[PDB]
């Protein structure tokens, strides 16, 4: 029952699904507050989309003997370039003004306490190198795709 | 756990030393009284601290330290009608009683005399010592508290130290005894126990226990508490934030200062508040006299009603709802141009508003 | 009328008892042995 | 206090160098006074003067409260003098 | 630190006032000072108690 | 012998329950009848009348009501209130210490009361050592002898808790002319009397009486000049709320709103809500509840001789009421200087676990009243350093008055502060900032504010 | 906002200068009157004009500043029974009671004292002064009006000044006592507020809000009104 909504959106996408739902503010925020119920995490109305554009995605594709890679897309009409975006976000960025700054020089606070270094390597070495590795790389590649989208 | 009724047991803090004049020959069944006195104590050394000679209804005395017969079950111990038998600050099941009544004297009242028959309580007006953790103290053998006995009468600073091998029971006896002597104090004593902090809270809670098992007998109530050690540090902390020198402040006082809040804006102190939590991980209520409602941790409530209010009471759903939360905690996130560590919750409502 | 002669008595009795214990305590005149 | 010492090591010495200052001090008040006896005082201090003198004692009590220190008719007529009981007779 | 150890609370006291008036002691001396006070405060501290239950010990 | 109709039981649970002495009210019928059952005259009463009133308490609900059919229940002392002592002791606090009572224990409130507990107390013990006999060590005083904190009997006043402690001075004093009712503890105390019908030997009279069913409670008609009245009907409190925003922008300096503190005590009649609608408990909630903005011209003034109370005289029935403002006038006493409550207005929060701490976003403040509480707040936000932002400014911003340091290493502090209103608080800021006079210590701050602070600043670890 | 019924309150332009014939002792439940005297001022200057001589019916009479005592809750102030307690021009909730009856003498009425039960008004014939805004004036302290008393009452060209740090309730009293003493002034004097437009006018919206509550307290109506700044550019 605390889901019903959700149930309902991925269940339009079995149509055309190249569609907009419309929904009230009333009804978004029912949505956003059962999935992040659901995750327990914050999330958005974007993270919505995406789910909407994936799932669309997954119930029209065909069942097939091999899993199927994709790319996110279809995520919030008009196809911008790279470069339209650089000038356009460039220029609003030089708009915008520098909220803090520092001084020329100061110094790069490195720690000295050397007891304090072994201890926090101590914690660290049973961390795998290639798990934290692969992990933060496709963590930045999925927040990419998803600004791009 | 059961006990025999032959035995009688007399709770005073008064027993921190032994009580000799109260010692009597006990009858037999032929109702002859015995000449022999057989005397127990916890530990070796205590039998230095009994007089044979305050002992004129006898004609032998004898001492021995009280040792737990694993031979005899405490359910029905031997009987030896030759001998009238007390037991003094007893640790261990008694396995053997005298002719007549087995008496027992104790500063303590573990559960094997807990269900004793016959309890003795002897009342005490309460005068509570000064706990004072702190890193020109006496030390005092807590093993032998009577050889200090002089200076813990005189002195009021005193580091309570023990033997490494020192029993738990043992420990247990000698604080005891410590506090009823700090009880018969003129002037509260500071003390520093040097002992592990999570062995002094073990050793409090048992003497917490304790006092509970005398209450329950009928001892009267005394404010002479104690206070857990992470009780201790939430009340150094709140004293360093108010900028409150540890030395200066002590916990009692400083925990009173909010009895001018308590009553006159009918609110619980915070401080007490966190305390009884504290207890608790080892609720709050409370009134004044013809006071018609009672202050608790939820609030108002009327006198000799539950904590809680029927659920019904109030309807929260105008506000108590998603919609209302979000558009006040979104409203709250523009305003003040946050983005996290907003939180805002319903407020619920107990019998009164 | 059954006062509490019995608190008032040991009250009293408390006042003087830890000197009570001290005179038990104290030094003895002579060592017979 | 040591050249009033060189006097001699009274009782009350520290009180006795308070009781010199002060009294020096007396001398020319009653200067002052004398140069002032013909004019007319006001109900009220004149404004001005007062603030000085309330700023000024400001600093003379710091100076003095800073330096912490250690036969009755007429002695204690000038010591209530001293210390500014105007209340004195 | 010898002013410490030996209980020679006159000769500490002296050191310390010597040291409050002599040299920049605000500006780092004085911290130097109350470390070092501190560390020897802490060592004695530790020591001290364990020495007094041992002197009473059975 | 004397009747009464159902329709007077209204006026004799008035009498017989509460400490009321306006009774020149009752009817003439009702007036005589409870007379004689306030005398004990139960000779000259119908004891069918009596039996009906009990089973008008019983379908009223009254709360801890225990008894039988029997006359004896008012012609004998009863346990006639019954309930569980349970006292989460704090031993921390220098409560009045009174003779201990294991937590579990049954606590019965007999009809008994008596000028003297220690007189009584002769009688009472006889009853206790029939009932239980042998040599057991009891612990016994003036006022009660208590049985291994779990049986026995004891004398106190008419209103006790037995769940919390007692503490603090008494905003009541009727212990001036109030004689103290029996309590018997132990379902064996309860039953042996209820069986044996005891009664102490006569010597009602000055010495002790019995008041059947007397909650005692400090009741007095409210003798009020009502300019207007008007009621209402809600379990929301917005709606409360909004009905004192209300008043308070239209012209209201002040309001005097009023809870009964019996309301939670039976499903009363609405004939005998009615009834009680003319009197009122001097021991009653009241709240002084302003405006936190005042506004400055005197184009708002209403009228200077009138006042609005709202009286919730039951759980759910509210009476809005505007009367002459009068001196002569009753009204339930409060604390000598009882704090005044504020409003909450839109423009800020209540902090959770505060009674006078509110966050203002917009002007991202967070401030304590000085000596008031805070009041209407239907939503609080949980405190998190984030609300504390750090201002930043070249030079440290100056500032006057009253400071205190909080943390020196974070640049917090508190600043005294008073509204223009006259309202006196205290701001906790945080940044770059400067005293210009010497900063003091937080000890100088009331116990309100410093708990206050603690409950803000020290983390619920 | 509420009040305690033990203050009672006098408004008068005479009280300007303090109504030492006024004062007089109250009694306590016993009905012994209280032969110590407490004057509260709103600046320590204030007490330079305080004539303790002034009082015979006290044995002892002290003088001190008036301040918001942010531990008392102005609803339930604390009461001093040991003592007579006069309030004259009080800027700040009064946090402190005499026996008897609390008096108070202003020529304010602000908000704390506007609920105040007990509202004496004394009535005078109006005497308005000329706004005179211009760039051979006498300057005035006006933090201090009674050291400038005869100049007051003799000239009729002033220049109001005020100290940096003044605040606004000083302000505001300092500018009602000086239009008193024009009031009773039997020649209308020109004067110049050395103060910012807008500070003026604002001034002058809590002096006519202060008319408002005398008039709702029973107050003649007075010609000598202000003009805003817009208004005297039209």
């Amino acid at each position: 029952e605390k889901y019903h909504s959700l149930f309902k959106l991925l269940e339009t996408t079995f149509d055309d699904y190249t569609c907009r739902p419309q929904m009230t503010q009333v009804q978004t925020d029912t949505l956003l507050d059962a999935v992040r119920s659901l995750l327990e995490m914050t999330i958005d109305l974007t993270t919505v989309d995406i789910m909407r554009s994936s799932f669309a995605r997954c119930f029209n594709s065909p069942i097939m003997r091999y899993a199927k890679i994709v790319l996110l897309q279809n995520v919030a009409d008009k196809r911008t370039t790279l470069e339209e975006l650089l000038i356009e976000r460039g220029e609003k960025i030089q708009m915008l003004q520098p909220q803090q700054y520092i001084n020329s020089g100061t110094e790069i606070p490195f720690c000295d306490d050397a007891e304090f270094l072994n201890r926090l390597l101590k914690h660290i070495d049973p961390y795998p190198l290639s798990r934290m590795y692969y992990n933060a790389a496709n963590t930045m590649f999925y927040t990419t795709m998803e600004n791009y989208a | 756990m059961e006990c025999p009724f032959q035995i009688q047991v007399c709770i005073s803090d008064r027993f921190f030393a032994f009580p000799h004049n109260l010692v009597e020959p006990q009858s037999d069944v032929g109702n002859k009284l015995i000449e022999n006195l057989i005397v127990y104590v916890p530990t070796d050394d205590d039998r230095l601290y009994i007089d044979k000679k305050q002992f004129p209804k006898f004609n032998s005395v004898l001492v021995y330290r009280h040792e737990h017969d694993v031979n005899i079950d405490s359910r029905s111990p031997k009987k030896t009608a030759s001998a009238t038998i007390v037991y003094w600050n007893p640790l261990v099941p008694i396995t053997e009683i005298g002719a007549g009544e087995t008496r027992v004297f104790s500063v303590l009242l573990t559960n094997n005399l807990f269900y004793c028959n016959t309890m003795i309580v002897h009342h005490e007006n309460p005068k509570c010592p000064i706990e004072f953790t702190y890193p020109n103290l006496r030390p005092i053998a807590c093993e032998i508290p009577l050889s200090h006995f002089k200076e813990l009468v005189e002195s009021n600073d005193f580091l309570l130290c023990f033997n490494l091998e020192t029993s738990t029971m043992v420990k247990i006896l000698s604080l005891k005894r410590i506090f009823c002597i700090f009880q018969y104090r003129k002037q509260p004593a500071r003390y520093v126990i040097n002992l592990p902090h999570e062995e002094i809270d073990n050793l409090y809670n048992k003497l917490n226990w304790e006092r509970t098992r005398r209450l329950m007998k009928g001892d009267v109530p005394s404010n002479c508490a104690t206070v857990n050690r992470s009780s201790l540090k939430y009340i150094k902390q709140a004293q360093s934030l108010l900028g409150i020198p540890d030395y200066s402040q002590t916990v009692v006082d400083f925990v009173k200062m909010f009895q001018k809040i308590i009553f006159p804006y009918q609110l619980v102190p915070n401080v007490i508040i966190k305390l009884n939590n504290f207890d608790q991980m080892v609720k709050i209520r409370l009134f004044c006299k013809n006071d018609s409602i009672a202050i608790s941790s939820s609030g108002i409530v009327p006198i000799n009603m539950p904590d809680f209010s029927p659920p019904n009471t109030f309807d929260y759903s105008d506000y108590a709802n998603r919609t209302n939360i979000n558009f006040v905690t979104q409203r709250v996130l523009t305003d003040g141009g946050f983005s996290s560590g907003i939180t805002v919750t319903p407020v619920k409502y107990n019998y009164y508003l | 009328v059954d006062y509490e002669k019995e608190s008032k008595r040991r009250k009293l009795e408390d006042e003087d008892f830890l000197k009570l214990k001290a005179l038990e305590f104290s030094k003895d005149i002579v060592n017979e042995k | 206090r040591e050249t009033f010492n060189v006097f001699g090591p009274f009782k009350q010495i520290d009180f006795m160098v308070m009781f010199v200052i002060k009294f020096n001090f007396l001398c020319d008040m009653r200067n002052f006074a004398k140069l002032i006896d013909e004019l007319v005082p006001n109900k009220q201090p004149n404004m001005r003067i007062h603030s000085v003198l309330v700023m000024r004692d400001k600093i003379v009590k710091l100076a003095f409260s800073n330096l912490q220190f250690q036969n009755t008719k007429h002695l204690q007529r000038l010591i209530m003098l001293m210390n500014a009981n105007y209340n004195v007779i | 630190i010898f002013h410490l150890i030996y209980n020679n609370e006159n000769a500490v006291n002296t050191i310390c006032d010597n040291l409050k008036y002599t040299e920049g002691f605000t500006s780092n001396t004085q911290r130097v000072i109350h470390s070092v006070y501190a560390t020897t405060k802490s060592i004695l501290d530790t020591t001290n108690p364990n020495t007094f239950c041992s002197r009473v010990s059975r | 012998l004397l009747t009464l109709e159902r329709d007077h039981f209204k006026y004799l649970f008035l009498t017989s329950y509460f400490d009321l002495k306006d009774n020149e009210h009752v009817p003439s019928e009702p007036m005589a009848f409870i007379r004689n059952y306030l005398n004990c005259t139960f000779d000259l009463l119908d004891d069918a009348v009596l039996m009906n009133y009990f089973n008008y308490l019983q379908s009223m609900q009254l709360k801890h009501l225990v008894g039988s059919t029997s006359t004896n229940i008012f012609k004998f002392v009863k346990p006639q209130f019954r309930f569980v002592c349970d006292r989460t002791t704090v031993d921390i606090l220098e409560f009045d210490t009174r003779m201990y009572i294991k937590p579990g224990t049954p606590v019965y409130a007999t009809n008994l009361f008596t000028s003297n507990p220690r007189k009584m107390m002769a009688f009472l013990y006889a009853e206790f050592g029939k009932v239980f006999k042998n040599k057991i060590f009891v612990n016994i005083n003036n006022y009660g002898c208590v049985l291994a904190g779990s049986a026995g009997f004891l004398f106190d006043d008419a209103y006790v808790d037995w769940n919390g402690v007692r503490m603090c001075a008494a905003p009541r004093l009727d212990n001036n002319m109030h004689p103290f009712r029996l309590y018997l503890l132990g379902e064996d105390m309860a039953k042996h009397f209820v069986d044996n019908n005891i009664l102490p030997p006569h010597p009602n009279n000055s010495m002790f009486m019995l008041k059947n069913f007397y909650k005692g409670l400090p009741l007095f008609k409210s003798k009020y000049t009502v300019v207007n009245s008007t009621k209402i009907v809600t379990r929301k409190p917005n709606d409360i709320f909004n009905e004192i925003d209300k008043e308070l922008n239209g012209n209201c300096p002040f309001i005097k709103f009023i809870q009964r503190d019996y309301i939670f005590d039976a499903q009363f009649p609405p004939d005998l809500l009615d009834l009680l609608n003319e009197y009122m408990t001097k021991s009653s909630i009241m709240k002084i509840i302003t405006k936190f903005v005042i506004e400055e011209n005197p184009a708002m003034s209403g009228e200077m001789s009138r006042e609005i109370i709202l009286d919730r005289y039951s759980v759910d029935n509210y009476r809005k009421l505007y009367i002459k403002m009068e001196i002569t006038n009753q009204f339930p006493v409060m604390y000598d200087h009882e704090s005044s409550y504020i409003f909450v207005s839109k423009d800020f929060l209540q902090l959770k676990g505060t009674m006078n701490a509110f966050y203002a976003p917009k002007q991202r403040i967070l401030s304590i009243l000085a000596v008031n509480r805070l009041f209407g707040a239907t939503e609080t936000i949980d405190f998190h350093p984030n609300l504390l932002v750090y201002r930043q400014s070249s030079p440290p911003v100056r500032l006057t008055g009253d400071v205190y340091v909080v943390d020196k290493n974070e640049k917090v502090f508190l600043v005294k502060h008073v509204f223009s209103n006259t309202v006196p608080a205290y701001l906790l800021i945080r940044g770059d900032y400067e005293s210009s006079s010497d900063l003091k210590s937080l000890r100088d701050l009331n116990p309100w504010v410093q708990n206050t602070l603690l409950k803000l600043l020290i983390p619920d670890s």
